[PDB]
RNA sequence: CCCGGCGAGGGGAGUGAAAAAGAACCUGAAACCGUGUACGUACAAGCAGUGGGAGCACGCUUAGGCGUGUGACUGCGUACC
RNA sequence: GUAACGGGGCUAAACCAUGCACCGAAGCUGCGGCAGCGACGCUUAUGCGUUGUUGGGUAGGGGAGCGUUCUGUAAGCCUGCGAAGGUGUGCUGUGAGGCAUGCUGGAGGUAUCAGAAGUGCGAAUGCUGACAUAAGUAACGAUAAAGCGGGUGAAAAGCCC
């Protein structure tokens, strides 16, 4: 018959106050923050994660086309070429190749601008 | 609560406000909810369902309660004292252990922290006979058919 | 690991000096705000920080296509206001090339910061390679 | 004069800027080897060299 | 404690003795005065009471006489403040909230 | 000398050094069974050899090491409508890590 | 005992197992208010975070490319009821 | 105040026809994992590995659980070689939460399975208390203003002469 809400209260508030970032103003001190706040965060987590897939592909191909282009054959050509192949399709991500391998990568591009029938 | 009155604080105005009576159970002073009454709550159970499954023990603490012997007829008036050397005779003592001789003689004698209990008589309940190691049986011929009552 | 070149902040900087006086005026700033990011360039990856470094001649040599060189509009208002806008078709503003067509790469770029980091920042000028008030150094 | 959202927090702070207190700067002369106060001389005996409030 | 002397209530508001308190840091000890003797805020003259009150405890708590110190440490915190009531108009507007403060100067080595 | 494959994504980057991937399947443990991987090799690309393709030359693969497959991440995520919240969730993987001898 | 107005208040010394139990006195949280240090920050626009992310302060390890803090710049992107 | 392409800017960066290529969503695939159901392999209470499939969700219906105060099991077990409570940290669970432990703390707490609830707060212009904000801002109560020399005092524009 003892409520005394003020053992577990405690520890509720406490839990989501614990927003190391602090963030800014009454989004720590006060416990308005969490479901408004710290709501957020899950909210613009669950979408940006998985979305980010996409965002470094976006730059991946971004790059790709940059420099598959400075010799011969642009993006839209380059992959059609490496298109053709009965294994050979290694996709991209590794693909940012022109950063370190370039020789390996302009070595790449004749793999596709060759192909290109 | 000690409601003295009803609501004097003028409704419609005064900046925040809206309230009644004061044993209002939001208000700190007093007054609580649906407050809470003595109640019964004795539950029965039916005659039958109550003799059902009860000194099941016999086969469970086969290896430790389901002994019968006495209730210890030389046992002084009133002494407690020497129930020991009675209690060793099983070697069970602070064991908790209940005694159902079905006789209100001297042996009612056991009385200490919480150990050995008489109520050696047809008023006994499981929860006894659950709530110690050994309930020493006993009684002599007292059990019989369905009514063995100790 | 993390494939993702990190920000070299902005560790790549090549010189270049475009001409201006070309045949494709407006077409032209595409190859600017392309080149200020990450055009020829391969790695240094955009969307971080970034750019190159080239530059513009006389620029007076201009004409754009169809009779726009009798429009282009143009009116940069300043909050004042008491009626501002002030109209000025290409050709009455082709007069002293400045904020505006040869900066026809700030409307192109990121906007905001960063990619205005770019901006003005190739020079321009108008009279080619007579008088280059600019980095005389290495260029293309 | 009513006041929407009030930004106590940071706020204020900026203001209070221009509310930092100042030091003073000034000699001792050279009767007084440290008061003089701001630019007078002296209170001991309340002077500037001679016959001043009560001195010599 | 490495000779101090704090304070409690006061009686003049933190904000109003934290502006005087800013005054005096770093060198301070010499300057028991001067840069607080020379400045006429009811917070400066509380200050400068402890502040001697403070120095002083340099030859009855530790040694190291008076002059050399340093002053290392000087800030108000706020304290307990006394609620009064003010008859306007009707009564709307009184709260009248007194404040108080402390100083807690300290003095040590460089 | 560089290599590359995919499985659950191409996480073959790096030449060897030794990350993170997949696991295994009945269930991890650490030690090994030496899994060579597959001719996906980018032909180890390193060397006078570095071969547009990995369709250079048959049998060509690395051994697993298996350093080590466990560990977790931990991360809230959850959603929630005008009405309600789904507030509450969790679903991770460990990841083996190999370290793979050599191309 | 000492500063002070034979103030207030405090600093020692002593009581005590403890005074980080001093009478406001058990434990003493939250709001709220300060001093200190690391980093960000005075040409940049918006629910202030989330994703990416350099640098800097310390911690790393017989490098091994990581830990904590802070976060420039950058894609998104109008609190809760 | 461009404001009747989102901006730039475009003579084709427009349109019409034709064809290929590329970008592109939480859609589909690949990889791992969670749960329900049918099956498969089995083993064969049971259950686990494979597989097909289902898993947006207001009102609302159904099903599982966490936690708190009190009762039994409890003069049992944990504790002053430091309990409850406060704070940090690490591990752990799908989540409610759980545990271990640093520091504080100065005395109590309770595995387990079961029982009963004043059983879980962010809002109701909610009730009580504490503390902010505006802000060191307005204001200091009749516009019959006061100046000076002494005294006292730690200090006097205001007190005494
Ligand atoms: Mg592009
Ligand atoms: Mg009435
Ligand atoms: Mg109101
Ligand atoms: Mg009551
Ligand atoms: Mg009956
Ligand atoms: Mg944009
Ligand atoms: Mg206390
Ligand atoms: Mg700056
Ligand atoms: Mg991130
Ligand atoms: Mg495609
Ligand atoms: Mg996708
Ligand atoms: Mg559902
Ligand atoms: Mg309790
Ligand atoms: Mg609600
Ligand atoms: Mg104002
Ligand atoms: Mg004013
Ligand atoms: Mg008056």
């Amino acid at each position: 018959a003892r409520v005394k809400r003020g053992v577990i209260a405690r520890a509720r508030h406490k839990k989501i106050l614990k927003q190391a970032k602090g963030y800014y103003g009454a989004r720590s001190r006060v416990y308005r923050v969490a479901f408004q706040a710290v709501i957020k965060a899950g909210q613009y987590a669950y979408r940006d994660r998985r979305q980010r897939k996409r965002q470094f592909r976006q730059l991946w191909i971004a790059r790709i086309n940059a420099a598959a282009r400075q010799n011969g054959i642009s993006y839209s050509k380059f992959i059609n070429g490496l298109k053709k192949a009965s294994v050979e399709i290694d996709r991209k991500i590794l693909a940012d190749i022109a950063v370190f391998d370039k020789v390996a990568f302009t070595a790449l591009v004749e793999k596709a601008k060759a192909a290109l029938a | 609560v000690t409601g003295s009155g009803k609501k004097p604080w003028r409704q419609k105005g005064t900046g925040r406000a809206r309230s009644g009576s004061i044993k209002s159970p939001i208000w700190r002073s007093g007054g609580v909810t649906f407050a809470a009454r003595p109640q019964d709550h004795s539950q029965k159970v039916n005659k039958k369902m109550y003799r059902g499954a009860l000194k099941s023990i016999l086969s469970e603490l086969v290896r430790q309660d389901r002994l019968i012997v006495v209730e210890k007829f030389s046992v002084e008036a009133p002494k407690t004292k020497l129930l020991a050397q009675k209690l060793k005779d099983m070697a069970l003592e602070d064991v908790l252990i209940i005694t159902g001789e079905l006789d209100e003689n001297l042996f009612l004698a056991a009385r200490n922290l919480h150990k050995v209990d008489v109520r050696d008589a047809t008023g006994i309940d499981p929860v006894s006979l659950i709530a110690f190691d050994k309930v020493v049986m006993t009684a002599d011929a007292v059990k019989q058919v369905e009514e063995m009552l100790a | 690991m993390k494939t993702f070149t990190a920000k070299p902040e902005t560790v790549k900087r090549d010189w270049y000096v475009v001409d201006a006086t070309g045949k494709t005026l407006g077409r032209l700033a595409t190859e600017l705000a392309r080149r200020l990011r990450g055009k020829h360039k391969a790695e240094y990856t955009p969307h971080v920080d970034t750019g190159d470094y080239i530059i513009v001649l006389n620029a007076d040599k201009v004409a754009v296509t169809g009779n726009k060189r009798t429009d282009k509009v143009y009116y940069h208002h300043t909050g004042h206001i008491g009626g501002i806008k002030q109209a000025t078709f290409e050709e009455m503003i082709a007069r002293r090339p400045e904020r505006v067509i040869e900066i026809a790469v700030k409307g192109m770029l990121p906007k905001g910061p960063l990619g205005r980091a770019m901006f003005r920042k190739l020079k321009v000028y108008a009279g080619n390679e007579h008088n280059h008030a600019a980095q005389q150094p290495q260029v293309l | 004069a009513v006041q929407q959202n009030k930004p106590t927090r940071s706020k204020r702070g900026m203001r209070r800027s221009h509310d930092a207190l100042t030091a003073v700067t000034s000699l001792s002369v050279d009767k007084t080897s440290g008061e003089k106060h701001l630019r007078h001389h002296i209170t001991a005996d309340g002077y500037y060299r001679g016959r001043k409030v009560i001195a010599k | 404690m490495e000779t101090i002397a704090k304070h409690r209530h006061a009686r003049s508001s933190a904000q109003k003795v934290r502006l005087v308190a800013d005054l005096i840091r770093g060198k301070k000890v010499s300057q028991a005065l001067d840069i607080l003797t020379y400045t006429n805020k009811k917070a400066a003259v509380l200050v400068k009471k402890v502040l001697e009150s403070a120095i002083a405890n340099a030859e009855h708590n530790d040694g190291a006489d008076i002059d050399d110190l340093k002053v290392t440490k000087i800030f108000v915190d706020e304290g307990p403040s006394m609620k009064r009531i003010m008859p306007r108009a009707k009564g709307r507007a009184d709260r009248i909230l007194k404040r108080t403060s402390h100083i807690t100067v300290v003095v040590s080595d460089r | 000398m560089y290599a590359v494959f995919q499985s659950g994504g191409k996480q073959h980057r790096v030449s060897e050094g030794q990350t993170v991937r997949l696991e295994k399947l009945d269930i991890a443990t650490g030690e090994t069974v030496e899994f060579a991987e597959v001719l996906m090799i980018a032909n180890g690309e390193e060397v006078k050899i570095g071969v547009p393709f990995v369709d250079g030359g048959v049998i060509k693969a690395e051994v697993v090491a298996h350093g080590r497959g466990e560990k977790v991440k931990i991360v809230k995520f959850r959603r929630r409508k005008h009405y309600r919240k789904q507030q509450g969730h969790r679903q991770w993987f460990t990841d083996v890590k190999i370290t793979g001898i050599s191309a």
